[PDB]
């Protein structure tokens, strides 16, 4: 389970190679579930398979 | 004088990583094709919904802008200005001069802010009084119009500061193009590595 900023959900948070450009906190599925995460104090980026 | 659009103007409209995926968007943008000015002492230009701004030249004749209802110190009003070793901006009551050159101001009268840190691109934005630029920079071949080919301006900075905006002015020192937004629906072609590489202006055609 996790809680990110509010962001609050349940998955297996992996080391994400997605390039997030360095204003973008988060990103999103089609159904708007939010697919990647940047950590908030680590800023790496993470996936919320 | 009027020159075209020719599809530059669109920018990042939410702060999502989006990739490989068609995305409908709603907001102010500049209208495809549209018909913009160009000028070639000093205007001082209508804000409209939000402007798109732009110039050519590198040797840095352009320092900066000033937004308000007057700029004339009866109100705040928003200073963005570069110099020799910083970007700087803030808020404050300017008695700006009736050529705003590096010298902008005679005086000032209170203040709320200081930040600070070969086309040129900027986009305006104000919204719940926040004050968003987005720019980027990007080669180009001539002068007199603005270049072929799709262009997204990745946001620069986002401001809380809450003024009322109507007016505003480019700094000198002693050729640039501006438009205006309008509330589009634009659908944005995210590639695979999250950035915008065409899009439609749904309402065009
Ligand atoms: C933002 O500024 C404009 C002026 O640039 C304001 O417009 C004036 O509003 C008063 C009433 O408050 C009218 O009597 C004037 O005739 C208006 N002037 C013009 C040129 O239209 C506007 O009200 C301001 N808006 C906000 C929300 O502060
Ligand atoms: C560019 O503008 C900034 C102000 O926004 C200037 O920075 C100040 O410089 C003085 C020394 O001259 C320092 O004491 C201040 O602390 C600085 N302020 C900030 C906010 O950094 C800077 O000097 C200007 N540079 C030029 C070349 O004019
Ligand atoms: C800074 O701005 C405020 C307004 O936001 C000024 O406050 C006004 O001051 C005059 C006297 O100069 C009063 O008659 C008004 O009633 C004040 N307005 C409000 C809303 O309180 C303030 O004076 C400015 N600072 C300076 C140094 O001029
Ligand atoms: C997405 O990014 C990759 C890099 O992570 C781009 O591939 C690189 O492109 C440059 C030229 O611009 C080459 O010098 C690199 O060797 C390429 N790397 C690899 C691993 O191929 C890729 O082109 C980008 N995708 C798009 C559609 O622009
Ligand atoms: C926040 O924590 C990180 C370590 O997790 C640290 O590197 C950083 O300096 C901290 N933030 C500030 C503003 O000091
Ligand atoms: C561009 O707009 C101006 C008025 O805003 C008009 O005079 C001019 O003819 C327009 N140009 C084109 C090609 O539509």
């Amino acid at each position: 389970n996790f809680n990110f900023n509010g962001l609050t959900g349940t998955g297996v948070l992996t080391e994400s190679n997605k390039k997030f450009l360095p204003f973008q906190q988060f990103g999103r599925d089609i159904a708007d579930t939010t697919d990647a995460v940047r950590d908030p104090q680590t800023l790496e980026i993470l996936d919320i398979t | 004088a009027y020159t075209n659009s020719f599809t530059r103007g669109v920018y990042y409209p939410d702060k999502v990583f989006r990739s490989s995926v068609l995305h409908s968007t709603q907001d102010l943008f500049l209208p495809f094709f549209s018909n913009v000015t160009w000028f070639h002492d000093n205007p001082v230009l209508p804000f409209n919904d939000g402007v798109y701004f732009a110039s050519t030249e590198k040797s840095n004749i352009i320092r900066g802008w000033i937004f308000g209802t007057t700029l004339d110190s009866k109100t705040q009003s928003l200073l963005i200005v570069n110099n020799a070793t910083n970007v700087v901006i803030k808020v404050c009551e300017f008695q700006f001069c009736n050529y705003p050159f590096l010298r902008v101001y005679s005086s000032a009268n209170n203040c709320t802010f200081e930040y600070v840190s070969n086309l040129s691109e900027f986009v305006f934005k104000n919204i719940d009084g926040y004050f968003k630029i987005y720019s980027k920079h990007t080669p180009i071949n001539l002068v007199r119009d603005l270049p072929q080919g799709f262009s997204a301006l990745e946001p620069l900075v986002d401001l809380p500061i809450g003024i009322n905006i109507t007016r505003f002015q480019t700094l000198l020192a002693l050729a640039y193009y501006v438009g205006y937004l309008q509330p589009r629906t634009f659908l944005l072609k995210y590639n695979e590595n999250g950035t915008i590489t065409d899009a439609v202006d749904c309402a065009l055609d």
